[PDB]
RNA sequence: CCCGCCGUUAGUUGCCAGCGGUUCGGCCGGGCACUCUAACGGGACUGCCCGCGAAAGCGGGAGGAAGGAGGGGACGACGUCUGGUCAGCAUGGCCCUUACGGCCUGGGCGACACACGUGCUACAAUGCCCACUACAAAGCGAUGCCACCCGGCAACGGGGAGCUAAUCGCAAAAAGGUGGGCCCAGUUCGGAUUGGGGUCUGCAACCCGACCCCAUGAAGCCGGAAUCGCUAGUAAUCGCGGAUCAGCCAUG
């Protein structure tokens, strides 16, 4: 749901990184 | 194993200023690491061409950066000697790094 | 299974169903099973009573949800709305 | 001994090197099962072989990089064809005429002023 | 396209059973451009035909097909006065494009929930006569069993 | 509004760059600016020389600049002590302390810049401007060259409505990126308004 | 959603303004542009009249209010 | 372009926050380009005059 | 000019490809072969064969990386419209010069119950979520890109190496592939709105920032009349980069 700020997608779409998208 | 990298905006007075250094180094210190090439930094600028409005033209724009390395294994007095004092390429920044 | 709030969720894995209450969404599911140590992949039709008590002990001893946190919300909706606030008169505008 | 072979579809640039072996292939180091794992087109990517019947008495060592997956495939097919014309340049007479000896020039076109996608452009309406 | 007439591009056979049509088929599964998904999918649909069939899985789809094929349309035109139907034989180049195309619609048109079971089985309804794949072939060929009335044209 | 600057256009083959030098990152700007100012002065200054066009070389506080005019002794002046102001007048603006040179034009009936301000001028003194025009075209056409064209704005003669004028002759392909044609523009500051003047010459080939 | 991070801000202009007159004990209207400032405690009480780009609107200030930073009770935009 | 608002070259701007680049031929302010400093006008131009090293007309 | 095959030049890119050592991460010895790098240069001209034609040119075939302008750029005639811009710049005339000059703070350029344009994200299982794992190009970086450790769910802070940069960093490319979950429901689809907490930039983030976390989880089940783009590596689809830029409303 590119939109969805909170899962992967939704973090790569806006570039940013967080809880649920660990940086390694 | 003096490392002389060039940098330029031009090319025809690039590989020219280089293989000077080359040949000129023929006649005393090692073969060198004859003139290797490197990729090139294209700075690209789009503008729109006319100004007010007519986003749809814009017109292109670069400003290549050429590289070079030469490199000259093992000096020999002699050596530094052409080198000195004997180029003649204009728009072309030689730093060296021994 | 009444669990928080008099919110009976059923058939699908628990992790998923204490979703169905106003006050628990994905992360506070995960953590519920977390703590209280319950497959969270079992179902709710398939879960053992005193399980499903340490989740109702917990869940509802843990978290403010429904009808309280409605209140609160509500409540806090008024709260800037008494005042001359601005972001209060986006309540009304 | 071994023999050279070099190709490049779509950015992808690979080299093949087929040896008297028998059958088995590795690229880059797992084997062509396991860098193409799912994709199907990988199949293609040895059919120049198939040919003229090889992959029975030759063995391909392949590296490849840039320019995705299938893209690679592709270009495993010009190495290991070309491979194989230096072993008996009397393969050719039989590979090309199937066009497995030729290098796809099809390339990512540009994208352009006024223009969303190259040559997509924009919409308009009203009056 | 004024002059010129376009040459049909010709695709590369398939890779387990390297015959045209199938690839063709495959693209027409495929969305977005994504072959691999959109193969499993025909592939997969292939398997589930030699078990709820017994049939080898290409004989049922090339022989799928031939019964959804047009043999005749209906390209409208302006005798003048009104906007005619005017039917006429189906080049058999397109006969395919609207095959398979319809195929692939009626498919994604049923009820089960996935991909291959859509496509295999309709495949199979369509090796029997029977489908909305093959529906559509026939409320096609009827609008053109009798065409609509040319006689100004008296030859 | 249309057709490329036939200068810029073929600055990669016949025709190069006035400002000639490297570097970059963060000097470029500061540098390059600077060598606005300097053509600042070399216009306002050796103009009723014949300025045709700035060379500006460099290789660090050592810069060349070579004016080329048509009538060097102008630059130069009595023994030269002229080329002692400017030269020097030009460091109180850059202490990067460079040189100065000054070549002559071989015969200014061919450098476009030159053929223009010739037209300029006559323009500015209220001269019938279609025979400037047509009188500049045929002294290089008349002076070697195997083409030339010039073009004036509007308000030629003052006329209430923005004209054109024209005039040109021999081959002149603007299209062709190899021509080797040089290009000029001279503007016209006048008791009723600003006139451009374009002024385009054709020479051989490479 | 509000955050200020560490070091909740107040322009000195009225803060050293608004405490010089807690010595005293009050004030009566306290005219500042500083809508750019939080609400502090030592502010409650007071009447602070912060400006709406034209005219100044006397907010009285409160406890149940001090989170906001002036302007938010100082409207800007009439309307329809 | 007012000359008095060019007044960035004025250091002090009590806020750093507070400057802004500016062309440095036309003030044009808007769209400018910090390698160069020149009003994307001020700058197709003098790339075209040749008054720009190396800044070649793109084209691939 | 860039992309297609090829050669020459040049190898602190690249490789057990050939050889011995290995902390098997090409790391070191070594070698420039290949890849790549960037310069010059060769190469298709219907030149070749068949056939239609007066000829041009057209159909097909062959060799070939490439075929009849190999793909795409750059390149936009004499002129049209009193087309756009006096707010990029320039300049004629008119007009203002205790002011249509200038500074400053705050506000406004960001509001709505409305309409349209151009977009993004969807309405789902040819999908969506989680774990594991794979392949790219083109750019960027000293008053900057920031590996690595510890902290915090995270945004990010604190410590801190390398790099003026093909041979350090931004970087994981994503779709993909592999296992598994969800099972058709406004539903692990959709993410709006809103509440609350919190980080950063910036003098300052109320009017008006981005971002992280929880909670809420809306319209939406694929669109009336009408209408748009695209003939290929294009459309569709999937990310990555840059300019401006403190930050940033870039879904451009
Ligand atoms: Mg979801
Ligand atoms: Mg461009
Ligand atoms: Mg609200
Ligand atoms: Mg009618
Ligand atoms: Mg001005
Ligand atoms: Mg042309
Ligand atoms: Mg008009
Ligand atoms: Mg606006
Ligand atoms: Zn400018």
């Amino acid at each position: 749901g590119k939109g969805d700020r909170r899962t992967r997608r939704g973090k790569i779409w806006r570039g940013t990184y967080g809880k649920y998208r660990p940086r390694k | 194993k003096i490392r002389i990298k060039l940098r330029g905006f031009d090319h025809k007075t690039l590989d020219a200023s280089a293989q000077k250094i080359v040949e000129a180094a023929r006649r005393s210190g090692a073969q060198v690491s004859g003139p290797i090439p490197l990729p090139t930094r294209v700075r690209r600028f789009t503008v729109i061409r006319g100004p007010f409005k007519h986003k749809d033209s814009r017109e292109h724009f670069e400003l290549r950066t050429h590289n070079r390395l030469v490199d000259i294994i093992n000096p020999n007095r002699k050596t530094i000697e052409q080198l000195m004092t004997l180029d003649l390429p204009t728009g072309v920044e030689i730093e060296i790094k021994t | 299974a009444r669990i928080a709030g008099v919110e009976i969720p059923r058939n699908k894995r628990v992790d998923v169903a204490l979703t169905y209450i106003y006050g628990i969404g994905k992360a506070r599911a995960k953590e519920a099973l977390e703590k209280t140590g319950i497959n969270p992949a079992t179902r709710v039709k398939d879960l053992t009573e005193a399980e499903v008590v340490r989740l109702r002990e917990y869940v509802e001893n843990t978290w403010k949800l429904e009808g309280e946190l409605r209140a609160e919300v509500a409540a806090n909706i008024k709260r800037l709305m008494d005042i001359g606030c601005y972001r209060g008169l986006r309540h009304r505008r | 001994e071994q023999y050279y072979g070099t190709g490049r579809r779509k950015e992808a640039v690979a080299r093949v090197f087929l040896r008297p072996g028998n059958g088995k292939v590795t690229v880059n180091g797992q084997d062509f099962n396991e860098y193409f794992q799912g994709l199907v087109r990988a199949v293609a990517a040895l059919e120049p072989l198939r040919a003229v019947d090889a992959l029975g008495r030759f063995d391909a060592y392949i590296t490849v990089r840039g320019g995705g997956k299938s893209g690679q495939i592709d270009a495993i097919k010009l190495g290991i064809a070309r491979a194989l014309v230096q072993y008996n340049p009397d393969y050719r007479a039989k590979l090309k005429p199937l066009g497995f000896l030729t290098r796809d020039a099809r390339v990512v076109e540009r994208k352009k002023y006024g223009k969303h996608k190259a040559r997509r452009a924009p919409q308009y309406s009203k009056r | 396209a004024r002059r010129r007439r376009a040459e049909v591009r010709q695709l590369q056979p398939d890779l387990v059973y390297g015959d045209v049509l199938v690839t063709a088929f495959i693209n027409k599964i495929m969305r977005d451009g994504k072959k691999n998904l959109a193969a499993r999918i025909f592939y997969d649909a292939c398997k589930i035909i030699q078990e709820k069939t017994g049939q080898e899985p290409l004989k049922v789809f090339k022989q799928a097909v031939e019964n959804v094929k047009p043999r005749m349309e209906v390209r409208s035109r302006r005798v003048g006065g009104a906007n005619y139907q005017v039917p006429m034989e189906v080049s058999p180049r397109r006969q395919q494009s609207l095959a398979l195309r319809w195929l692939v619609q009626a498919a994604n048109q049923r009820p089960e929930r996935r991909a291959a079971v859509r496509i295999a089985h309709e495949l199979m309804d369509a090796a029997e006569g029977k489908g909305g794949a093959v529906k559509k072939k026939e409320d096609v060929e009827r609008m053109a069993e009798a065409n609509r009335a040319y006689a100004h044209y008296r030859w | 509004g249309n057709k490329i600057h036939p200068i810029g256009f073929r600055l990669g083959i016949t025709r190069d760059w006035e400002s000639r030098w490297y570097a970059g990152k963060k000097q470029y700007r500061h540098l390059l600016l600077e060598d606005q100012r300097i053509r600042g002065l070399l216009e306002k200054e050796l103009y009723s020389a014949g300025l045709a066009r700035v060379d500006i070389e460099r290789a660090a506080d050592n810069v060349a600049v070579t004016v080329h005019v048509a009538k060097p002794g102008v630059v130069i002046g009595r023994g030269g002590e002229r080329i002692r102001v400017l030269r020097e007048e030009l460091a109180k603006l850059t202490g990067k302390n460079v040189a100065l040179n000054v070549q002559e034009v071989q015969n200014p009936n061919l450098s476009a810049p030159l053929v223009a301000q010739r037209v300029a001028e006559q323009i500015e003194r209220r001269f019938a401007v279609r025979r400037a025009i047509k009188q500049a075209v045929q002294r290089v056409m008349e002076s070697g060259a195997k083409g030339a064209k010039v073009i004036v704005s509007g308000r030629i003669g003052g006329a209430e409505q923005a004209r054109t004028e024209w005039a040109a002759q021999g081959r002149v392909p603007l299209h062709t990126l190899r021509a080797n044609i040089d290009y000029g523009f001279a503007l016209a500051r006048t008791t009723y308004g600003v006139l451009g003047v374009k002024a385009y010459i054709f020479l051989g080939e490479v | 959603p509000r955050s200020l991070k560490k070091g909740v801000f107040v322009d000195d202009h009225l803060l050293e303004k608004v405490l010089e007159l807690n010595a005293k004990g009050e004030k009566r209207l306290i005219k500042t542009w500083s809508r750019r400032s939080t609400i502090v405690p030592e502010m409650v009480g007071h009447t602070i009249a912060v400006y709406n780009g034209k005219q100044h609107v006397p907010v009285y200030i409160t406890e149940n209010m001090v989170g906001h930073k002036l302007g938010e009770f100082a409207p800007t935009r009439t309307y329809r | 372009a007012r000359k008095a608002l060019i007044e960035k070259a004025k250091r002090t701007p009590k806020f750093k926050v507070r400057a802004y680049t500016r062309c440095v031929r036309c003030g044009r302010a808007r769209s400018v380009y910090r390698f160069f400093g020149l009003c994307r006008i001020c700058l197709r131009e003098l790339a075209h005059k040749g008054q720009l090293p190396g800044v070649r007309k793109a084209s691939w």
